[PDB]
């Protein structure tokens, strides 16, 4: 209505800014051109400050001359024009943060693409913020529930533990980082703020209609309330995508730094590689292997470091990042991604034959590996889980072996039908995301060869049957599962009789 | 209803829902032919037991 | 609710051709004269802030 305009005549009353607009910064573009500015004068610009040109375009000055100073533009280079006026902003390049920010759709500025107003910000943060040092952290104590059953089986993930999620193209990498946003409705309907955990996900260089849909279907699962969507989309400019990971970062040190706990997704820093070679390139930078400059491992380093644990002295925050590397072929011996395999805390493999196979996770458990996930790990899952991946394990070895048509002994054979049952049971479609109080159980009849007199196809239908027989009956087990985290032997009698009796069955 | 500011329907139908607040009772409709199961239930039962208290000692 | 979200995004957008409509009328003026005088005294009154 009106009101929009009585809003935009509030801020052009403060367009206040013009009786106090003597800045000190604006100076002449020398040339222009592949992605970059040169501009004389701007005596008092500071490193890696923002400005904004007269077109409207901001930018960042990255490097510093005696004579000039070259910009890099924070969009195409079609609106900015030679010879014109680069006021400085007066800033580091910082962008918006707060509470506000959940819900909206920003771009790597803060600046909203929602169309939803403007941005209730708590404040302004700076993009290249030093990671903490060793003594302001604590190892991982608390688990991160992906609500995914090989998951959060087999590779748990602590508050602050940086997992890879690694894999090819169209290969379900992106629907378990979004499932585990899905799981994290759970407890962010819930009131213990330590218990909640808020999801960031940054999607760049990807397609518009492809974010649109995801944050439609963020919307219709309701996971938007605690969301934040951070869009640096394949038609905007290399700068930005380079730029936005780094404001996301952001972003999760003000929750972290609040003492909350807080979920970053980078989804994917292999075109931030595109766009930050890119931008080397067009620096006239001299590159090396696969033609990145060798500052690349440094760059997903110094991102990625900030995003641990807190220790109890600054509030116990947490944030914990999920970086995504789409490879060539399952090739893992790329240089982009051998440097950031050695950066994380550990690897989630998908391999494309498993997906192929419609395997839906296509986790090779015998590459995904976590390192500290364990100490974290659900205390009833770490009970029921500790002969699960020996016995899978176990299964792989004779799953080569077992090609060959020869017959075996009941030893081997009855673990390949028990790892043909729990093979055919970590399948799980997408939004279906299992709390573990409910993945438990399954757990507990795969270890227990209950699976074994069962049809493998009858798998599918078995799990939420026995689930729904669970629930129905045997509700009391499943809050004592929520409650404690932690199966006692009397609890572990009585899941064994409850599992024998629909196992009967 | 107070975030639609262009209301014109919510008292229209929150008043059919308040209409409709008694949907329909429910079923309780079988006291005679289930109790005549459980009569067939019980006289095959008592015959069996019955027999076999009988022929246990037998 | 949808539809009056809509509604204000449609109002917004016929306020933007109405922005365009502001623009065309404030083009012709001599404005274009006065608003010179606007800038000298502003220029006098930013110049002696300090
Ligand atoms: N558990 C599942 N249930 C149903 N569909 C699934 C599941 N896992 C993966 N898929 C399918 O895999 C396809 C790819 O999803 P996704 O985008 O996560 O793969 P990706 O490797 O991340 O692709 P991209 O990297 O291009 O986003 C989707 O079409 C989705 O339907």
């Amino acid at each position: 209505k009106a009101q929009p305009t009585e809003v935009s005549s509030i801020l052009e009353e403060r367009i206040g800014v013009s009786d106090e607009a003597n800045l000190n910064e604006t100076g002449r573009v020398l040339a222009v051109g592949d992605g970059i500015a040169r501009v004389f004068g701007l005596n008092n610009i500071q490193a890696e400050e923002l400005v904004e040109f007269s077109s409207g375009v901001k930018g960042m000055a990255l490097n510093l001359e005696p004579g000039q100073v070259g910009i890099v533009l924070f969009g195409s280079d079609r609106l900015v024009k030679e010879g014109e006026l680069v006021k400085r902003t007066g800033n580091i390049v910082d962008v918006p943060v707060g509470p506000g920010l959940l819900g909206r759709v920003v771009d790597a500025l803060g600046n909203p693409i929602d169309g939803k107003g403007p941005i209730d910000a708590a404040g302004r943060s700076r993009a290249q913020v030093k990671a903490p040092g060793i003594l302001p952290r604590r190892s991982v104590h608390e688990p991160v529930q992906t609500g995914l059953k090989a998951v959060d089986a087999l590779v748990p993930i602590g508050r602050g533990q940086r997992e890879l999620i690694i894999g090819d193209r169209q290969t379900g990498k992106t629907a378990v980082a979004l499932d585990t946003i899905l799981n994290q409705k759970r407890w962010n309907n819930g009131s213990d703020e330590s218990k909640k955990l808020y999801c960031v996900y940054v999607a760049v260089g990807q397609k518009r209609s492809t974010v649109a849909q995801l944050v439609q279907t963020l919307e219709q699962h309701d996971a938007m309330k605690y969301s934040i969507i951070v869009a640096a989309t394949a038609s905007e400019a290399a700068p930005l995508q380079y730029l936005a990971p780094f404001t996301a970062a952001s972003i999760g040190e003000w929750f972290r730094d609040n003492g909350k706990h807080a979920l970053i997704v980078y989804d994917d820093l292999s075109k931030q590689a595109v766009a930050y070679r890119q931008l080397s390139l067009l620096l006239r930078r001299p590159p090396g292997r696969e033609a990145y400059p060798g500052d690349v491992f440094y760059l997903h380093s110094r991102l990625l470091e900030r995003a641990a644990k807190l220790s109890e002295k600054e509030g116990s925050g947490s944030l914990t990042a999920l970086p995504v590397i789409e490879t060539q072929g399952g090739d893992v011996s790329a240089y982009i991604p051998t440097n950031v395999i050695s950066i994380t805390d550990g690897q989630i493999f998908l391999e494309a034959e498993l997906f192929y196979k419609g395997i839906r996770p296509a986790i090779n458990v015998g590459l995904s590996v976590s390192r500290v996930g364990s100490a974290a790990q659900v205390k009833a899952l770490k009970q029921v889980a500790g002969s699960l991946k020996l016995f899978l394990a176990q299964y792989r070895e004779v799953a080569a072996f077992a090609q060959f048509g020869s017959d075996l002994d009941a030893s081997t054979k009855q673990t390949l039908v028990r790892g043909e049952r729990l093979t055919q049971l970590l399948k799980q479609n997408q939004y279906s995301p299992l709390a573990t109080e409910e993945q438990v159980p399954l757990i507990y009849a795969g270890v227990n060869g209950h699976l074994d007199g069962i049809e493998l196809s009858r798998i599918g239908e078995f799990e939420s049957s026995f689930l729904s027989y669970l629930k129905s009956n045997h509700n009391e087990l499943l809050t004592e599962i929520r409650e404690k985290g932690e199966l006692s032997k009397e609890l572990l009698a009585s899941l064994k009789s409850a599992t024998e009796s629909f196992v009967a069955t | 209803r107070s975030v639609l500011k262009n209301t014109s329907v919510i008292d229209k139908i929150e008043s059919y829902v308040k209409q409709y607040k008694p949907v329909k009772i429910d079923a309780s409709k079988q006291l005679q032919v289930i109790e005549s199961f459980e009569k067939h239930a019980m006289t095959n039962a008592k015959e069996t037991e019955s027999l076999v208290s009988k022929e246990l000692k037998d | 609710v949808r539809y009056e979200a809509s509604l204000r995004q449609l109002e917004q957008r016929q306020l933007a051709k109405s922005v365009i409509s502001r623009v065309q009328s404030e083009l012709g003026n001599p404005k274009f004269q006065e608003k010179v005088l606007q800038q000298s005294i502003s220029e006098i009154e930013q110049l002696l802030s300090k």
